This record gives C-alpha cells, sequence and structure tokens, in this order.
C-alpha cells in the first residue's frame, strides 16, 4: 500500500528524472506482481494517464508516455482474479464457516479484516469497506474499530484521499476518546496530520504531526522518514521559530534520522542554514530543498508555492524582515542577486497584506510601520452576521 | 479543479521557483560575476 | 467438582514473556507512550511476572 501510493505519486509526478517515473513503478511493476494491484492500478494507470502515464497494456499505450511502466497484462487480472477469487473463496466459506459455526465475532470479523486487507493489496476501494462494515458489525472492540482507522487509512491514502476517511478518522476517533490509548491518537494525528495535510495541515496538524514523533508511523500507511520529513517541513515552514528552534533546532528524533535518509539534509537543516540567516546559501537551499522534497512527496508537491514562496516570504518576514530599513540595494545587491527581480516578488509582498514592508524602487529603500490594532477585530466581523444572514434568510426560509 | 486545495490568494503565479534558481544561479552567477 | 456444580472442569495455565509482552503491549498500550520501544524486551526483563 504505502510506497504504492507514493510510487504512484512518484511517477505521477515524474518531471525531473525518468527515475522519478522509472524507479517508482519499477517496484509497482514488481508490486503489481507482488499484490494484485490492478483494480486501482487500473485507474492508477488511468491516474497519471494522459500525461506520461499513457502507456498501458489495458488503458492506453502512447509514445508521449515517458512511462511505459504504467502498463498491465490481462494475466495480472488472471493472476488477480485467481488471487482475488482465491482470497475471496478462502475467506468466503471461512467467513461463511465463521457464520456457519457462529465462530467468534471478532473472529468472524477476523477473516473480514483479512477480506478487507486484500482490497488494499488489490486496490479495491470496496468490499473491504463493506467488509469493514461487516467487520465493524462484528466488532465488540474499539480494537476492531481501530481497524476502521487501519482500513480507512488504507482506504483514503491508498489513493491519498481526503475527507470521508478523515471524517471516518474523525468518526472512528470520536467514538472512543481512548484515541487507541496513546497510540491511535497518533495514528489519528498522523493521518489527521495527513488528511489535513491535504493540502494544508499548515499551522494545524503539522504541529500534531511534529507533536507525536517518533511515536508511530505505519509501514503500509506511512514510513518513519515520511512523517519526520513531512512533519519537519510544514511545521518548520509554518510553526513558531521558538518552537522550531526549541524543537526542530534539533530533536533526538531529528538527531536519529539526520542525513540518515540524506533526502532531507535541507528541510530544517538547510533551513537551519536559513535559520543561520545566510543571504544566498539558503536561497539555493530553497529549490535544493524544493525539488528534493516538495515535488517528490505527495502533499509536498500539490501545495507547492504555499511553501515557496512563503518561506521565500519567510526569508523576508523574520529573517531579512521588511526590512524596516537599509537601502534595498544592500539587500538586493550586496546579497549578490537580481536587484529588480528579487525586489519584484519581494514587492509582490507589498500588497500581499503580509508586508509591513514599506518599499521604494527608485531609492531601492525599504521601511516598516506598526500594525495598529487592526489584526482581525471587525474585518472578519462581516462574515458571520452574513453567516447569520444565511440563516437569517434560511430562517426566514424556515417559516412554511 | 479537484475539490479542496488550500484555495485562495489566489492561484498566485507560476514559473518562479526555478526562475528564482535560474536567477539564483544567475544572481550568484552575477555574484560569481561579482 | 461434582457435576451440576462444576460441570465442565477447565483449568488455567501460567503465561510467560509473550503473554506478558502481549499483556504488556496491552497495558503499555493503555498508557501514553513514545516509540523506540520493544515491549518484549521489557517482558523479557519481566519474569516471574503476571498480567
Amino acid at each position: 500500500n504505502y510506497e504504492v501510493s507514493e510510487k504512484a505519486f512518484l511517477l505521477t509526478q515524474s518531471k525531473v528524472s525518468i527515475e522519478q517515473r522509472k524507479e517508482a513503478a519499477e517496484f509497482v511493476l514488481a508490486k503489481i506482481k507482488e499484490e494484485e494491484m490492478a483494480p486501482y492500478y487500473k485507474y492508477l494507470c488511468e491516474e497519471y494517464l494522459v500525461n506520461n502515464g499513457q502507456s498501458d497494456l489495458e488503458h492506453d499505450e502512447k509514445s508521449d508516455s515517458l512511462n511505459e511502466w504504467i502498463k498491465f497484462d490481462q494475466e495480472l487480472y488472471n493472476e488477480l482474479c485467481k488471487k482475488n477469487e482465491s482470497k475471496i473463496k478462502e475467506l468466503n466459506e471461512k467467513i461463511q464457516k465463521l457464520e456457519e459455526d457462529d465462530e467468534g465475532e471478532l473472529e468472524q470479523a477476523q477473516a473480514w479484516i483479512n477480506l478487507g486487507e486484500y482490497y488494499a493489496q488489490i486496490g479495491d476501494k470496496d468490499n473491504a469497506e463493506k467488509t469493514l462494515g461487516k467487520s465493524l458489525s462484528k466488532a465488540i472492540s474499539t480494537g476492531a474499530k481501530i481497524d476502521v482507522m487501519l482500513t480507512i487509512a488504507r482506504l483514503g491514502f491508498f489513493y491519498n484521499d481526503q475527507l470521508y476517511v478523515k471524517e471516518k478518522l474523525e468518526a472512528v476517533n470520536s467514538m472512543i476518546e481512548k484515541g487507541g490509548d496513546w497510540e491511535r491518537r497518533n495514528r489519528y494525528k498522523t493521518y489527521y496530520g495527513i488528511h489535513c495535510l491535504a493540502v494544508r495541515n499548515f499551522k494545524e496538524a503539522a504541529k500534531l504531526l511534529v507533536d507525536s514523533l517518533a511515536t508511530f508511523t505505519s509501514i503500509e500507511l506511512t514510513s518513519y522518514e515520511s512523517i519526520a520529513t513531512y512533519a519537519s517541513v510544514t511545521g518548520l515552514f509554518t510553526l513558531e521559530r521558538t518552537d522550531l528552534k526549541s524543537k526542530v533546532i534539533d530533536s533526538p528524533e531529528l538527531l536519529s534520522l539526520i542525513s540518515t535518509t540524506a533526502a532531507l539534509q535541507s528541510i530544517s537543516s538547510l533551513t537551519i542554514s536559513l535559520y543561520a540567516s545566510d543571504y544566498a546559501s539558503y536561497f539555493p537551499y530553497l529549490l535544493e530543498t524544493y525539488a528534493n522534497v516538495l515535488i517528490p512527496c505527495k502533499y509536498l508537491n500539490r501545495h507547492a508555492d504555499f511553501f515557496v514562496r512563503e518561506m521565500r516570504r519567510k526569508v523576508y518576514a523574520q529573517l531579512l524582515e521588511s526590512y524596516k530599513t537599509l537601502s534595498l540595494k544592500s539587500m538586493a545587491s550586496a546579497f549578490g542577486v537580481s536587484v529588480a527581480f528579487l525586489d519584484n516578488d519581494l514587492g509582490k509582498f507589498i500588497p500581499n497584506k503580509q508586508l509591513n514592508c514599506v518599499i521604494d524602487r527608485v531609492n531601492g529603500i525599504v521601511e516598516t510601520n506598526r500594525p495598529d490594532n487592526k489584526n482581525a477585530q471587525y474585518h472578519l466581523l462581516v462574515k458571520q452576521g452574513d453567516g447569520l444572514l444565511t440563516k437569517l434568510q434560511k430562517y426566514g426560509a424556515a417559516v412554511r | 479543479q479537484t475539490n479542496i486545495w488550500e484555495e485562495n490568494w489566489d492561484d498566485v503565479e507560476v514559473d518562479d521557483d526555478f526562475t528564482n534558481e535560474l536567477k539564483a544561479e544567475l544572481d550568484r552567477y552575477k555574484r560569481e560575476n561579482q | 467438582l461434582r457435576p451440576g456444580r462444576i460441570d465442565r472442569k477447565i483449568e488455567f495455565p501460567p503465561p510467560s514473556v509473550a503473554a506478558r509482552a502481549e499483556i504488556l503491549r496491552i497495558h503499555s498500550r493503555k498508557m501514553n507512550l513514545t516509540r523506540g520501544i520493544n515491549l518484549r524486551k521489557v517482558a523479557e526483563k519481566m519474569n516471574g511476572c503476571s498480567g
């Protein structure tokens, strides 16, 4: 499941290297052999289809597909349907015998969960769900309700999905506030920090994501680098430096995995080099991070410029500041970079509503100004009497 | 376009990051030229 | 032990690390935690211990 959806994501994102394409489905090629992945690997092969995912032995085979590995065979189905049936048949009478013998309940639910996991291996966003229902139907335990999480987490994030599972996560979480004791809370927070990481988490669960580590990861629903990676980035890109320089300044967590995946090396690291307030070095470390981090990984791509430019803003906002003063030149020039261009997007922060920057172009000079009490007193005030006016009419719609 | 991304403000713009690097090189390359 | 009183006479049996490790992973489960944590090792350190 796990690398699937990412190796999916990997090749679905393939831009940089054929490897980006190649190496992912490479496994998936072996993995659709490993598991009968076709039924979504079907639509997975229609997922990145009509980009470079255009070469399949079922869906489409196109030269403009740089990925041929998005291919099938009908044997896969034969393989599948056999495996499928085999799985099915076995569990069927098994479950049917569990039904026959009135054998256990969770034990009935047992093969159900077994029935369930296939559709993860299979890729069926299906029976497993109904199975889960008839698993959960047989659940006398939140520990089986735990499997909802497991199920739903495998559900949503086999496709890297959204809400229902999150809602299910909400649902399955809200049920027992035992939060799987300490743990499923994490699993909750994990995928919650992932659901909400679609596309956001930003300030929100990145904390939580950072908050609990290393307390879980999943294997099939996530790796440990993953959570760390993700948790770092957003939480870093978002959260309070104090926190970050309390926490991601370093954590035994980090200290453990620092450069261990090499892959990061940057996220906080070269941002700790930002957090080392270079001018340049980080400004390369950006894309040095970006393409090594954002493009590669699921949400990390789709959100994109949220980061970019926001750390790119971040570098303006707390690091370089407005700045309250100093000729833009000494910034824009004495930092050995494009005066105008840098200044432009930098100036594009003037109306971004975030700049207390006060910026001249001619004199290449920058200033600042208190933000008074504005903050968010009435500004949003409008929204709700409106949100009432919704009701207020909706009410006035009640009537008869 | 999909359903729920982070939405607003707005789509921003595009071709910046590499453009930046293209310039980050050039910038630094200009700073190499410096 | 006579039937009608104790009919089906069934008898428990001591456990061990695994049972402990399980029971551990059950009670450790309960309490709030942090990873890097092998319960068996604890249950291994455990001996002459019960649920």
